[PDB]
């Protein structure tokens, strides 16, 4: 790694080996012997191997990962039953507080959606297993009937009429009521609301409201899912709306004095439409194609954001435009395929090259656009970054007050937004694409491809599972999400279980590049809590209080799931829990003279159960230790 | 450190004297003294003249051989002998082109011990013109590695156990037998 | 991409004056040039930033890429002579016959591969024969007086004539005299397609015609022929000579035969020339290069085409007190102690290297391969060029034979050169690496299994890979369905027999997929 081992002071003075000038520090010729220029050369020489590495990396053809754009879902509330049109223009950038030390992460409204000012149609009441068989007409204004028969039958439903249904918005149906007798608590009423769609019935979310349902007069703000369509319902064209009713549900409050129906009115407060942290460039031509193969073209926006239709190039065929596919590498092309590659980290587009074969002829990979045809790019997306992940949706310029609509709301924090990988990071990615070559096959590959599929996970290690009934064994992958000390020391648990996204995402990327016909399994490792109670006698001139504080935590630090052990990193996934290795921890703790004994109990995070007292603990290979609260006896002449 | 100091008795392709003016080349002290300055700067021109060989694994110094291994993931851990590393780095890029194939386990095992192994597995390749024929590979998966070592010191089994661990395609069990 | 910059221009090196040391107050006319003459740092700094093509060869070898090597072309060199007197080795191996040199470029020079020998060929037995009439132990039909009847006057398919060729040699041009008295309506010689054979040890082999008075013996002609390999003749009678069969084909509509063919009276056989194959090559002697600098890593170039990949084609001679010291070429350096005399050569270019030196830990300047001492003259004793596209010589161009050793006078090739291919350049190979390095070669997922079959047999119409279902053996085996191409007739119906793929087609698919198959994945193919 080092070509030279000299410096400015390193002067050899081998003129005496030839000549006879015999002054170590002459007035002048020593100055001439002083040649810093060698130092300014060897310092530049030492970096030559590094330069060759980067230059030779290009030969392998590996590039830099383009940045990914964070995406969020936003909803334009109106707080009015009006505005039969799209409300807010596409764009309308919103951002955070423009503090001078951290730049506000701007956004951009992406899509648009049109809603309908629908009105409530029919009003019906029915119970589980029984048809509507009611007034079905006058309930809109009068003819009050108790709701759900005041009984929590399993499967009670209520159809509601809505002329000119809205396929995509958030609903709000008013069903006034006279509430008396018993007041059910607004926290978690036992009902399920669903709306009809083309496929069928899906769950509809509910937003904030001032009434808990049938406890006070008021509406309910349902969230209509996509695919909602219309059907025939009596004398109205009503999109079917369902309201499932569940049992008392392990003690959830339910009424027997259910209020009846008073009136009806629809509000259709707002609609839903996502947005991403990436600007759009529309219809930017690249130039005129030439009949030669292997051409290269550039753009005017450097960090192109990733995505399946990354660029969507079009060529001027005789029928409008002919689209172009995007492939990561050209080796998979065909002599007449339509494949492009893009170096998205610098905005470069390269067509198919032409390679000479052993016969001396040509094998053109990827077709070349006809000479004189117009080459145009439909659109890009630039932007994205790590800061693109908003927190709590608190944009804080989320347009709380607008003259047109009441409010635009963004609650759920945005996901994605992976930053472009650094050049230094790529040097640590070169072996992976040169060893695995994608299409993970062996045990080590699953340890590495898991990181590439999802780098935000803290650490991954893969292990073969229990053998099947046909002689093989499905693959198992262990996931440990990044942990934060939420409680007062140790860990709070329930963070080490991934939130059904890392399980889905990591497996999804792997499954495409997985061994065919072999099952793949993911999950967390086994866990078991261990509490270390002991007795250590302090010195005669020490404060046992600090010793009491130090002994508990220093003992704990050894059993940390994320950074425990003597090494200081995650546990090696199979190291047994043992007292002597803790005995090494106890002896070095400050303010101690001797230690009496150590007692260990296996435990589980589910309860406060403590296991039998033992010294040696058998820890399974795909498992990790859990460090718990522990106390030791400090009896000694303290000060 | 590395101790890449100057080397005695080495010439240069760019003599300082040969670039001096005429008439100047007539002096005795000037020619001898300025030749001394060549000694300190001599070996720098050697590495610039010969830089292609400084990257070929078969000839490059030992330090870079480990470094060259990281360029193509040669799995150089655990080897404390120079000649063993020499083959691994050069042959590493060929294995990954066929990693996990029939020859992949054999060659990697052969590379680590110098002897070709005997392996039996549950697989094969056959054709039958008959419509909807069978695929008589084997009923259950099985991988076996056999090594005909002449001097079986009882540490090779663990070495073969560790080596074949990363060779198998994470799909089938295995067993290690050493002569 | 993101490359460091390593340039520090020359002028800002002399900026180091530092006149903070007493008693040095000098300007341009001062003996301080050792400061300026050390400007070589400007050359050194500039050389640092360069990444020449020589390194790009290493990283191609490091990732296991083999540089595409060059080849040459092979033609059909035919000699000519007019004095067929005896037999001896008239062609030393590697006899050089070259194209003519004109104003355009230095002529391309060929070289023979197999030694050619002339032979005094004479006749054996000539006997009347018609379709179905065997020889039946006859030899003296034309050796005596009178005449021999050509195919019993009336010819037909399957007819033949009986000749003899004493002392046959597989590589010579033979001329036969066909003197037949003219009777009936004359015909054009080209009109009757009389095919000539030789009855080799493996059977009858065809022959070509290079004269007019052949076959259509409207006039007494002299048919010439180049001998197509060795033969023994169907020995029946008393002549162990060689054979030529004058088989007669069917009467074509535009090329018909005519009855009552002329009756041959006299005949004589004697060779004229010889035909052999040549490989584009040349031998150059005494190409001096220069004087060695006595430094490790010297590289020399030859101002000629790529050497030909055979026996060591470079014999480097080094001047020494004892005389000429000869270096033996080695493939790659690997292990070469300083005592040994070894060099390295490039097949596709004139770059010839020498012993490289490296300075590992503690220095010691570990040297691989010896270094010629200062002032030694290096010359190339032997040099074998010949590769490249510039051997695709046009038909019938090579005309002069080098140094005119034998009795031969005229040499000409009747067929164009096969055609060599130039070796790939470093720049050309820099475009292969992104493609040829990552061409699957694993057969992991479903899409790869169907794709790999196409590369093994592009002529297949439909291929799909369906995994072996559960409750089946093979440890989750795989199945491949192959659909051979077929035109389903103008009648709108296709036979089921056509849907069965050929056995070779299944094998060639299976043979390729076997090697790239993953460990323990049983495969089987066949129509659905």
């Amino acid at each position: 790694q080092q070509f030279v081992d000299d410096a400015k002071r390193y002067i050899q003075q081998r003129a005496p080996e030839w000549t006879d000038h015999n002054v170590s520090d002459p007035g002048v010729t020593l100055v001439e012997t002083v040649a810093h220029m060698a130092d300014q050369i060897v310092y530049r020489l030492n970096r030559v191997p590094d330069k060759n590495h980067l230059a030779f990396l290009d030969l392998v053809g590996i590039t830099l990962f383009p940045p990914s754009a964070a995406r969020t879902d936003v909803t334009f509330w109106l707080s009015a039953p009006q505005e039969d049109a799209i409300l807010v223009p596409v764009g309308t950038e919103v951002a955070t507080l423009r503090t001078e030390r951290d730049e506000a992460v701007v956004f951009a409204t992406e899509q648009d959606l049109r809603i309908v000012p629908c009105t409530m149609g029919r009003l019906v009441t029915q119970v589980s297993g029984e048809a509507v068989s009611d007034r079905t007409t006058d309930l809109a204004e009068s003819k009050d009937v108790l709701c759900f028969a005041e009984a929590p039958n399993p499967g009670d439903c209520m159809l509601i009429g809505l002329s000119a249904a809205v396929p995509d918005c958030a609903l709000a149906l008013e069903l006034d009521s006279r509430v008396d007798g018993v007041g059910v608590d607004p926290r978690q009423p036992p009902l399920v609301w669903e709306a009809w769609t083309e496929d069928g019935w899906q769950s509809c979310e509910v937003d904030r409201d001032g009434t808990g349902g049938l406890n006070r007069p008021g509406d309910v703000v349902l969230h209509i899912p996509g695919g909602h369509v219309l059907s025939r319902n009596g004398g109205h064209e009503a999109g079917w709306i369902r309201c499932r009713v569940t049992e008392p549900l392990s003690g959830q409050p339910f009424y027997t004095t259910s209020p009846t129906i008073r009136s009806a009115e629809a509000y259709t407060i707002g609609g839903t439409t996502g947005s991403i942290h990436a600007e759009t460039v529309l219809d930017e031509p690249l130039g005129e194609s030439t009949g030669l193969p292997g051409q290269r073209l550039r753009l005017e926006h450097a960090p192109v954001v990733a995505g399946e239709p990354s660029v969507l190039l079009q060529t001027a065929a005789d029928d409008g435009w002919q689209d172009w596919q995007v492939v990561p590498h050209f080796s998979g092309s065909h002599p007449d395929d339509h494949h492009i590659t893009v170096d998205a980290t610098t905005g470069e587009i390269a067509f198919g090259p032409a390679v000479r074969e052993a016969d001396g002829t040509l094998r053109q990979y990827g077709a070349v656009p006809p000479k004189g045809a117009v080459i145009r790019a439909r659109r890009y997306r630039t932007g994205g970054g790590r800061a693109g992940n908003v927190a709590r949706g608190a944009v804080q310029v989320l347009r709380t007050s607008i003259p047109y609509v009441s409010e635009v709301v963004n609650r759920e924090a945005a996901l994605g937004g992976v930053d472009g990988e650094t050049i230094e990071e790529a040097k640590l990615r070169a072996p992976i694409t040169l060893r695995a070559q994608e299409r993970a096959v062996t045990l080590r590959d699953y340890e590495e491809l898991a990181r590439r599929a999802a780098p935000e996970t803290a650490r991954i290690t893969c292990l073969e599972g229990a053998e099947n009934e046909y002689g093989a064994h499905a693959v198992r992958v262990l996931v440990v999400p990044q942990a934060v000390p939420d409680p007062g020391g140790r860990l709070r648990f329930e963070q080490l279980v991934p939130g059904d996204a890392l399980l889905n995402r990591i497996t999804r990327h792997l499954d495409e590049r997985r061994l065919i016909g072999t099952r793949l399994a993911v999950g967390p490792p086994y866990y078991q809590g261990v509490t270390v109670v002991a007795t250590v006698h302090a010195f005669r001139d020490v404060d046992a209080d600090r010793v009491r504080r130090q002994t508990h935590d220093a003992l704990y630090r050894h059993l940390d799931p994320l950074t425990g052990g003597s090494d200081g990193k995650g546990w090696p996934f199979g190291r047994p829990v043992q007292t002597g290795e803790l005995f090494a921890v106890l002896q070095r703790v400050p303010g101690v003279e001797l230690v009496d004994e150590v007692v260990l109990h296996p435990a589980d995070p589910l309860t406060g159960k403590r296991g039998d007292p033992t010294n040696r603990i058998d820890l399974d290979a795909p498992a990790l230790v859990f460090s718990y609260d522990h106390r030791v006896r400090v009896i000694g002449d303290s000060a | 450190a590395s101790q890449r100091g100057s080397v005695d008795g080495l010439g240069s392709s760019l003599p300082i004297a040969s670039m001096l003016p005429a008439v100047f080349a007539d002096d005795d002290l000037a020619l001898r003294f300025v030749a001394g300055l060549d000694d300190v700067l001599a070996p720098i021109l050697n590495v610039l003249d010969c830089l292609d060989t400084y990257f070929d694994p078969a000839l490059t110094p030992a330090d870079f051989a480990q470094w060259l291994g990281t360029w193509v993931g040669a799995e150089t851990d655990g080897t404390e002998a120079e000649p063993m590393l020499r083959a691994a780095v050069a042959a590493a890029a060929r294995l990954h082109r066929v990693r996990g194939t029939l020859q992949g386990l054999s060659e990697t095992v052969r590379l680590a011990f110098g002897v070709a192994p005997e392996i039996t597995e549950s697989g094969g390749a056959t054709w039958n013109a008959r419509p909807l024929g069978p695929f008589p590979g084997r009923p259950r998966p099985q991988l076996h590695v056999a090594l005909r070592l002449p001097e079986p010191r009882p540490v090779d089994v663990h070495r073969l156990d560790a080596l074949v661990a990363a060779a198998r395609p994470a799909h089938m069990p295995y067993t290690v037998e050493v002569t």
